[PDB]
DNA sequence: CAAAATTTTCGGAAGGCATGCTCTGTGGC
DNA sequence: TGCCTTCCGAAAATTTTG
RNA sequence: GCCACAGAG
């Protein structure tokens, strides 16, 4: 092993989730696959899925941690519903404001709620914006693109 | 037989033990305590060392991230270091091939000055 | 890189006997560890005879990397070598 | 041994990894790594290890440096007078610059605070209000920056009175000869300079000479010798206060040239101090003050610690060796500045020498009393003073430095191995060559302690064991053994031993400061420096005071080691 | 080929071969080993006797080349996939 | 071992070694004199160059540079014999692949 | 998760670097400090004494003792070094000529080289050309040393430098001395050193006139203590012109003087075999190292409390001789000791040494030696292995998808019927299992696809066949094996010409390769069909031999005429 | 939170995986060597993303496995300094509170040095006490979603000791390793905590 | 020129290697 | 029983000093 | 395991 460069690009959490779901579906690791192929019927094709417990476990834990509801209300993440063009529209609407690249990165990683979550995720909210821009961006991020 | 000829000044008991000490046990007459003038001398040594180590001739030992945050605003490095070319240089003393890295065109500016009458020891 | 372009090559295209020996050895060692055979087998089991039957009709997926003395190396496909 | 130690314990606790390096290499590398960075340390290490090197050879040998890093390191070393260079041309015309190592810069790095202390002592300015701080800071700035121009240093201060005091103090420092003008002479090697001068004075002789080759060689050598004596002493005499009256009828150091520390005059001062310390042993305490005044009056015009002609490789000819010795005795006797009488020393005694009842001949700084002191100096066992004419005195540096060497070596060996070591060393130095029985008869003490102490002296080369065979084939089984004292081997061995101890001390100090970098860095920067009490925790106070106390002890012992190591360079 | 008639003996193999181990296998093994330890001469293991001693493939015969297997993938299939977040990003509102 | 009275094997002398070299047989020679005669797994520290044991170099006091390698046991015997003679057979390692 | 990535890169030997070991390297790698001349303590169970020349810390010699440094048996410890400290330094029997050369090349009063700076620069420029080899480098060192000798006086001091040589140049105790004759070059000039010498002798002759007869042979000898202290003061920039590179810390002259003797591991000096004695014996290295420890103990105890210098120097010389004969026992005889051994230098040279006995050619497994009988009905690429030889010789075949059923049948057939298997080894296991202490039916059904089974040497397997005097390359060939039950190796007679074989009690050898790569190598390059031409001149060497050429002559004679039945009988006979 | 690392490595394709696709085989052994493992001074690798450049597969004399130099891109759990992240509280003790991100990177350890002032651990219900004023009363309970900023990241390499020391440890244990990778978080602003605290 | 240094040329002594390559046996420490 | 190198006084040959 | 002879090609 020789590390060549540390951080070639940044990843949105939506990209990570989509890639991991694609890997799960291609190797037939999903619960639908085991419900339809393994369970409730006898096996006749002998088409075993991919056999590597460590990668399966780490991918399952990551998709379970990403897909579920996050700390903004005590249903799902919201990422597991929104699509590519939704991401384009949402983050282009983000591009209209003065928030930086990494700031947009945490905006697209989690999704801020109305109560001081924007205050935590954005640095120096009062020094940036008045009330109307903050409430409208909160509306557009709570509207899920 | 081999181990049967001991010299006049030894017996059968002294031999059979080859433990030459690796640690030393003989001190010099320089080892004593520190006096007042020697304390001032040590202060002079340590002050000179601390002066030169930060000086314009040191050479290297052979957060810190490039991300775009906003803590960098109105925040600036606590000192501007001195390079190899930020000192007066006599052109005649130095050789010819060394003129590349040093700056003939760049302005010769720095001439520091520092000495303290108070000891830099915390004891 | 350090490799000569494939358009022109200044080494003999006739396959040396040592190259044949090493190709058969590596192919026999690879088949001996459960590698597929692209040539149909009539029932032969020992890996080395299968390796000879494979090379007799040129289905070996290796390439021979010839070292010149300086350090530059040329590539020759086993299909391209003639026997 | 309460519990046996594994070789891991030997490697970790006892300094054994350090016993396999040369004292010179280890000393120079540890000094450069202590003051400058690691790159300068590695460059100096390869320069000492492989000898003369060029920039391409330095790039090839040292791993991890490009040409730019090497050139930055060489510029940093060359400013601090630490590497010498020579531009050599070949037959093809490709000129290349070879780099060396010179002792002077390293010794300056090893003599810094001692140089500051000695120049404070030799300032001798009455009623100084701010002048001492100013001399200390100008000396520190000169040593740290290697060399500086007076004009460039003057621009850092804007007030008028302090600038005038800069002018006066630099004039004072250059007057006695501590800050000398630098030139390309201090950066070329002595051997290469002598080779060039000799070759130019040999090739210049007219050809087709019907005169002998050997004496032609000696004639060119003599002309090169007199030009060498002219060129080496050129900055030493006067080169920086030659200007008189720029404006307003004042003497100012030249505002055109850069000054640099003169190390050899500091060596003259340290040899004078060693002679004073020796004179404080046989005769007098006020008489020691008299001999101190006598040396300090003649400290500037004193001869070199090592003759530059001696390092020029011209010792193979025995006649030239005798000529060097005779020239030394010539200069030390009738230098036009080293001869003095009682009246010359009268005007320098401070208001602390009483001399009312200082001596009893029976069994106000007057001429007779100071003459009596100079006479009791002249009657001592070691040649402290000599008389070319009754009334005028000269100090014989040529016939006192071996005496000081012998005395210091004997006292060191006595204090580290016991009075038996002194007794045996003096017995085998007085007698030229002895067997064991002559020792047992002449040195009145027991047999086994002679054999033990003399066996212990062989390990450090105080005595050399000489075999005399009594058999056709040489064997120690039936042979007689004599014991001699070879001063040169012993002096060299203890010189390298003291260099090793100095370097070991500095290595331990560097390891201590490197291992505790966090606390030292936290306390280092200026806003806490001097007010460490409020923010530091109780354990940090003890740790910082332990570190500082150990540092002070290390550097004090380093000074005490220098006080014994300087003697063996002479 | 060295420039002078060296011959085939211990005194010729010393003057021809720079290697230490091959001379050590022939004659006066300890003397060559001690001289090599003293002069600190590097010994590039390329000689055949050295290769057999240290147990690795010699570089004559069937060790003159490395057999290589070619990966059957094209450069078009190894095009990197999209980095959507970096691609849609811009720096014009504040930077 | 030697002899049929100790269930021994056959010698492959220097002349046979030269005759196998004469054909260009490299892999066969490696098999005969290393794989099936005295094969041994050793650990070598590629910063100093001396043998260690069990993934540990007993000179640097660290396992940061230990590399597993295969040598004949006679090679290790020779190296230790040389080390007892104050000759240091330091090993230097390069990558088997050009990478 | 918390598991750190494990990186492995395969490596090869790039090249050896030969040097010496400084004191730090000898002590640092050690585990125990040998300081006792007692091997086994008689009081408790004949155990290896702690801090001894035999010690668990340096390894084990039996199969029931543990190392307690790595905790392994006799088959799992590579060896652990010890170190030994000498009371006084002694010379090295190997680098002695090197020591003579280096003291020839330096001054003996200030430890500096004798060359001027100009010649030194020229020679240093001469060494560091990019095209230098061994011959040129040793030639330049020879010229530097020959220039060192020619110098009259040193250049940093006015001292005299004479001639350095040995003492007796024989096999006696004098063979390890150095004489520095300092006045054979003194000439007829003033010579103050000669004055110092004559004054010293004018002082010493007052009380020992009997020594006046020996004033001519009293020369300034250089014992290892003064030699070592002359080594330490040599400038590091001077090492290049003496052949020693000064970059590495071991590259110093001081390294070539014995101050620390490394105690070799017990794995390279095991306990000599005993026939019927209830005790054991130890190798000559262990005994002689104990001898060294005792002599150094004597020297140190004598330096503690004074003894006459003659006795101390005598025992010191005995220590020097014992070190020298421990390293090399040919230059010095054991006759000079108070009162040959297998030393290190005698284990590295000779026919049955190591470099020609166990490294450049070594005994192999999987071989078999048998007398030779003819067999013309066998093809010229086929040697006949007896039934009772192929049941012990085996080939490791790895199971694939192509030879599962065959290897199953071989495994069931067992190790007592010829088409059978003798060992099986699995992937999950590290030790092979005997096929006679098992069931031989459960192992067939549960055969993993990656197993390895050592099958019997059956038909078609490649064997190396060899005759012991290997005059040329045809002496070792490769044959296909055929199994025929008559206890003798049989090969076709046309193949016997390169072997120089005569069926007169002749004995030939049969090796069997193990890996498939070597098998393919042997059958495709070493094969008898592929090698029918000797490279002596390209002539055919595998052809008809005696009584085959006679049959050819009798068939092809002019006065032969066969009818049709005899013709067809011969034709069907030859094929 | 997730970054892309360009990693170059030597991957070993066994002979018995020739039948599969080449990229699939490289992916399989790369997941064997890299997936759910930490690359030192880089982070924690989940899987590989895409192979950029591959070279021709070389062979070692003695074994038939093909060795390929692959320069791939891998996803890495390396959040920067200041990324708010949410986890689930799993344990607490007098030295701090242990929080895990529901199965991925179980080691997050919030200390009391940068935590909210006035907090104190009670050793009776296993909880911290965070009072905003006299009126408020809440406890740092378990199994809720907590938000915090990664303030410090610790990079320590693990070294196997000398085998004598390892043997001594093995003999002692028969009658808790330091974590190699760890992120230490903090809460120092409004809303830095459980959602129920800041409805 | 002949007294002395300085370099070269010619012996005797000491070392090394050969005395093939392997294989099988007893007999006794 | 033959063969070859290295080392070192010993004497013959040269340059070098007076 | 160390020496000594006896043999085989
Ligand atoms: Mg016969
Ligand atoms: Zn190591
Ligand atoms: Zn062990
Ligand atoms: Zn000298």
């Amino acid at each position: 092993m020789k590390v060549l460069e540390e951080r070639n690009a940044f990843l949105s959490d939506y990209e990570v989730l989509k890639f991991l779901t694609d890997l799960e579906k291609k190797h037939l690791w999903d619960q639908k696959s085991l419900a339809a192929l393994k369970k409730s019927r006898s096996k006749g094709k002998q088409n075993r899925p991919y056999n590597h417990p460590e990668l399966q476990g780490i991918t399952r834990n990551v998709v379970n941690y990403l897909s579920i509801n996050k700390n903004f209300i005590n249903e799902k993440s919201g990422i597991s519903k929104m699509s590519d063009e939704s991401f384009a529209e949402l983050m282009t609407k983000l591009n209209s404001f003065k928030l930086f690249k990494a700031e947009k990165l945490q905006i697209v990683n989690q999704l801020p709620a109305n109560m001081v979550h924007l205050y935590s995720i954005v640095e120096e909210c009062d020094a940036r914006f008045d009330e109307k821009t903050i409430e409208e961006m909160l509306e557009i991020i709570s509207g899920y693109a | 037989n081999y181990m049967s000829n001991l010299p006049f000044g030894l017996g059968y008991g002294d031999v059979g033990k080859n433990h030459i000490t690796e640690f030393p046990s003989i001190p010099l007459p320089i080892n004593g305590p520190i006096t007042n003038k020697e304390r001032s001398l040590a202060v002079k040594y340590i002050n000179f060392g601390k002066t030169v180590k930060d000086g314009p001739f040191y050479t290297g030992s052979m957060t810190n991230d490039g991300i775009e945050r906003y803590s960098d605003k109105y925040l600036k490095k606590r000192k501007i270091g001195i390079s190899i070319d930020d000192h007066p240089y006599n052109l005649n003393l130095f050789p010819n091939e060394l003129y590349n890295v040093m700056g003939i065109n760049k302005k010769k500016l720095l001439a520091i000055s520092k000495f303290n009458n108070a000891d830099d020891v915390f004891t | 890189e350090k490799a000569i372009p494939k358009d022109q090559r200044a080494t003999t295209p006739y396959m040396t006997k040592y190259e044949r020996a090493r190709i058969l050895g590596t192919r026999a060692l690879q088949i001996s560890m459960n590698a597929p055979v692209f040539v149909d087998l009539e029932g032969e089991t020992d890996p080395l005879r299968i390796a000879m039957k494979e090379l007799a009709e040129k289905k070996i997926p290796l390439v021979i990397r010839r070292y010149l003395p300086d350090g530059s190396f040329e590539d020759w496909s086993v299909e391209e070598l003639i026997v | 041994s309460e519990k046996l130690v594994t070789p891991e314990d030997v490697m970790t606790i006892s300094s054994l990894e350090q016993r396999t390096l040369n004292p010179d290499l280890f000393l120079y590398k540890e000094l450069v790594k202590a003051h400058l960075g690691e790159r300068a340390a590695s460059v100096i290490g390869m320069l000492v290890a492989l000898g003369r090197l060029s920039v391409r050879e330095l790039v090839e040998k040292i791993d991890g440096m490009d040409v730019d890093s090497v050139k930055t390191t060489l510029v940093s070393l060359t400013q601090l007078r630490c590497v010498k260079y020579l531009q050599e041309t070949a037959i093809s015309g490709k000129k290349t610059t070879y780099y060396y190592y010179n002792e002077e810069g390293i010794h300056i790095l090893l003599y810094s605070g001692l140089i500051i202390d000695e120049i404070i002592t030799q300032m001798r300015v009455n009623d100084e209000e701010e002048h001492k701080q100013l001399v200390a800071e100008i000396v520190q700035n000169v040593i740290s920056l290697g060399s500086l121009t007076v004009e460039d240093y003057l621009s850092s201060v804007t007030s008028d009175s302090m600038k005038y005091t800069i002018s006066s103090l630099f004039v004072q420092l250059c007057e006695m000869g501590y800050l000398i003008q630098i030139s390309k002479l201090h950066y070329t090697p002595i051997e290469d300079l002598w080779q060039f001068l000799y070759e130019k004075h040999y090739k210049n002789i007219p050809r087709n000479s019907p005169l002998s080759d050997l004496k032609k060689r000696s004639q060119a050598k003599m002309n090169a010798k007199t030009d060498f004596a002219k060129i080496i002493n050129k900055p030493n005499e006067l080169s920086q206060i030659l200007t008189v009256d720029p404006k307003t009828s004042l003497r100012i150091v030249k505002p055109t040239v850069s000054l640099t520390i003169n190390l050899d005059r500091f060596m003259k001062g340290r040899r004078s101090k060693q002679l004073i310390n020796l004179a404080k042993t046989r005769v007098g305490s006020v008489t020691a003050q008299v001999y101190k005044i006598a040396l300090r009056l003649t400290e500037q015009k004193s001869p070199k610690i090592r003759d530059p002609l001696t390092q020029t490789g011209l010792l193979q000819d025995l006649e030239e060796a005798k000529s060097f010795q005779d020239e030394a005795e010539l200069v030390e006797e009738k230098t036009p500045g080293l001869t003095f009488n009682a009246i010359d020393l009268a005007r320098h005694l401070p208001a602390e020498l009483d001399l009312r009842g200082s001596l009893l001949s029976r069994k106000p700084h007057s001429a007779s009393l100071i003459n009596s002191h100079l006479k009791i100096l002249a009657s001592s066992n070691f040649p402290f003073l000599n008389e070319t004419k009754p009334g005028v005195y000269y100090v014989p540096y040529s016939k006192l430095m071996p005496v000081l060497k012998s005395s210091v070596y004997e006292y060191v060996i006595a204090s580290t191995l016991g009075p038996s070591a002194m007794r045996l060393s003096r017995c085998i130095r007085d007698n030229k060559l002895v067997s064991e029985k002559i020792i047992n008869s002449t040195a009145l003490m027991k047999e086994k302690d002679i054999r033990s102490t003399l066996a212990s002296l062989i390990r450090y080369n105080s005595v050399e064991i000489q075999e005399v065979p009594r058999t056709a084939d040489r064997s120690a089984s039936r042979a007689v053994f004599l014991f001699r004292c070879k001063e040169t081997h012993s002096y060299n061995f203890m010189r390298q031993n003291l260099e090793w101890n100095m370097a070991n001390l500095l290595f331990k100090k560097e390891k201590l400061k490197q291992e505790n970098s966090t606390l030292l860095k936290k306390a280092n920067r200026d806003d806490v420096k001097g007010r460490e009490n409020e923010l530091l925790l109780p354990s940090e106070l003890n740790q910082l005071k332990m570190v500082n106390e150990r540092e002070l002890n290390v550097f004090a012992r380093l000074s005490r080691l220098l006080s014994l190591w300087e003697v063996f360079q002479m | 080929y060295k420039g002078e008639v060296l011959g085939i003996t211990r005194f010729g193999l010393s003057k021809m071969r720079d290697s230490v181990l091959q001379l050590a296998s022939f004659e006066k093994t300890t003397d060559h080993l001690f001289d090599a330890a003293f002069y600190m001469k590097k010994d590039a293991v390329e000689g055949v006797s050295e290769c057999i001693i240290l147990g690795q493939t010699m570089s004559i015969g069937t060790g003159s080349f490395k057999v290589v297997k070619g990966t059957n993938i094209s450069e078009k299939d190894l095009v990197p996939k999209r980095c959507l977040f970096e691609s849609l990003s811009n720096e014009a509102a504040l930077k | 071992t030697e002899g049929r009275s100790r269930d021994g094997g056959l010698r492959l002398g220097e002349m046979e070694r030269d005759c196998v070299i004469a054909y260009g047989a490299s892999q066969l020679l490696l098999e005969r004199l290393m794989i099936s005669s005295d094969a041994f797994e050793v650990d070598v520290c590629d910063k100093c160059g001396l043998m260690g044991y069990s993934g540990w170099c007993t000179t640097c006091k660290s396992a940061e540079n230990i590399i597993k390698m295969t040598i004949p046991y006679a090679a290790k015997l020779l190296f230790q014999e040389l080390l007892s003679m104050n000759i240091a057979p330091r090993l230097r390692l390069e990558d088997i692949f050009q990478q | 998760m918390k598991e750190v990535v494990v990186s492995e890169t395969p490596k090869r030997i790039k090249g050896l670097e030969f040097s010496a070991l400084s004191a730090a390297d000898i002590v640092a790698q050690s585990e125990v400090e040998v300081s006792t001349r007692d091997l086994f303590d008689l009081e408790k169970d004949r155990a290896p004494k702690a801090n001894g020349a035999l010690d668990p810390k340096m390894g084990v010699s039996s199969s029931s003792l543990e190392c307690a440094t790595c905790h392994g048996n006799l088959a799992s410890c590579h060896g652990h070094f010890g170190h030994l400290k000498l009371a006084l330094p002694v010379f090295h029997i190997g680098y002695f000529k090197a020591t003579i050369q280096i003291l020839q090349g330096i001054c003996k009063n200030c430890s500096a080289i004798l060359l001027s700076e100009t010649d030194k620069r020229q020679f240093l420029h001469e060494l560091r050309r990019p095209g230098v080899d061994n011959l040129r480098r040793m030639g330049i060192l020879k010229k530097i040393l020959d220039q060192c000798k020619k110098q009259r006086r040193c250049l940093h001091c006015g001292a005299l430098n004479g001639v350095v040589k040995k003492a007796a140049a024989g096999a006696g105790s004098a063979a390890l001395k150095i004489i520095h004759d300092t006045f054979r070059w003194v000439g007829k000039k003033s010579a103050p050193e000669k004055d110092i010498w004559v004054g010293e002798w004018k002082e010493v002759l007052a009380h020992n006139p009997e020594l006046e007869r020996y004033v001519k042979r009293c020369m300034d000898d250089l014992n290892p203590l003064k030699t070592l202290n002359l080594f330490k003061q040599i400038k590091s920039a001077d090492c290049e012109l003496l052949g020693i590179d000064a970059t590495v810390p071991s590259g110093r002259p001081e390294t070539y003087i014995w101050r620390y003797l490394p105690a070799p591991p017990v794995c390279i000096r095991p306990s000599v075999m005993m026939q019927d004695s209830p005790a054991s014996n130890e190798d000559d290295l262990t005994v002689k190292l104990t001898e060294i420890v005792w002599t150094s103990s004597l020297i140190k105890a004598g330096l503690d409390k004074g003894i006459s210098i003659n006795n101390m120097m005598e025992h010191w010389d005995y220590l020097q001789l014992t070190v020298a004969m421990y390293i090399n026992s040919d230059s010095v005889n054991p006759a000079m000791l108070p009162g040959p051994i297998r030393g290190f230098c005698q284990r590295l040279k000779g026919k049955q040494g190591r470099f020609r006995g166990n490294l450049s050619g070594k005994r192999v497994d999987f071989s078999g030696r048998t007398v030779i009988s003819p067999d013309p009905n066998l093809s010229i690429d086929e040697v006949a292995v007896p039934d009772r030889v192929a049941k012990v010789l085996t080939y490791p075949e790895k199971v694939t998808r192509y030879n599962r059923h065959k290897l199953q049948e071989l495994i069931v057939n067992g190790p007592n019927v010829h088409p059978g298997a003798n060992y099986l080894l699995k992937r999950n296991e590290d030790a092979r299992r005997n096929l006679r202490y098992g069931d031989r039916m459960k192992l067939a059904k549960n055969l993993q696809i990656g197993d390895v089974v050592e099958r019997h040497l059956e038909d078609g397997d490649v064997v190396l066949f060899n005759r012991q005097p290997s005059l040329h390359r045809l002496s070792i060939l490769s044959h296909y094996a055929k199994i025929r039950p008559w206890r003798t190796f049989r090969l076709n007679e046309c193949v016997c010409t390169p072997y120089n074989a005569d069926f007169d009690g002749d004995e030939m050898n049969l090796h069997v390769p193990q890996t498939e790569e070597a098998r393919a190598e042997a059958i495709n390059l070493m094969g008898v069909k592929n090698n029918l031409l000797t490279p002596k001149s390209g002539e055919p060497i595998i052809a008809a031999t005696q009584d085959f050429i006679t049959g050819s002559y009798l068939i092809s004679h002019k006065d032969s005429f066969y009818d049709r039945a005899t013709l067809t009988q011969l034709l069907s006979m030859m094929s | 939170m997730f970054i892309l690392s360009k990693i170059a490595d030597l991957v070993r394709i066994p002979p018995d995986q020739f039948h599969r696709d080449t990229i699939s085989a490289i992916t399989h052994q790369l997941n064997n060597k890299f997936a759910n493992k930490i690359i030192p001074n880089v982070g924690l690798c989940i899987t590989i993303y895409d192979l950029l450049t591959v070279e021709e597969g070389q062979l070692k004399p003695g074994d038939g496995s093909s060795y390929i130099n692959v320069t791939f891109r891998a996803v890495v759990f390396k959040p920067f300094l200041g990324e708010i992240v949410t986890g689930w509280i799993s344990k607490c003790t007098a030295e701090g509170i242990k929080v895990s991100l529901l199965g991925i990177f179980d080691d997050i350890f919030i200390p009391q040095n940068m935590l909210f002032e006035g907090c104190y651990y009670t050793p009776e219900e296993s909880a911290w006490i965070w009072p905003m004023d006299e009126e408020t009363k809440l406890y740092f309970d378990v199994n809720e979603k907590i938000r915090f900023r990664i303030e410090r990241e610790v990079f320590v390499d693990v070294k196997p000791k000398s085998p004598k020391e390892r043997e001594l440890e093995e003999r002692a244990q028969l009658e808790e390793k330091p974590p190699a990778y760890a992120l230490l978080g903090s809460c120092q602003t409004d809303g830095m905590g459980l959602v129920s605290w800041w409805e």
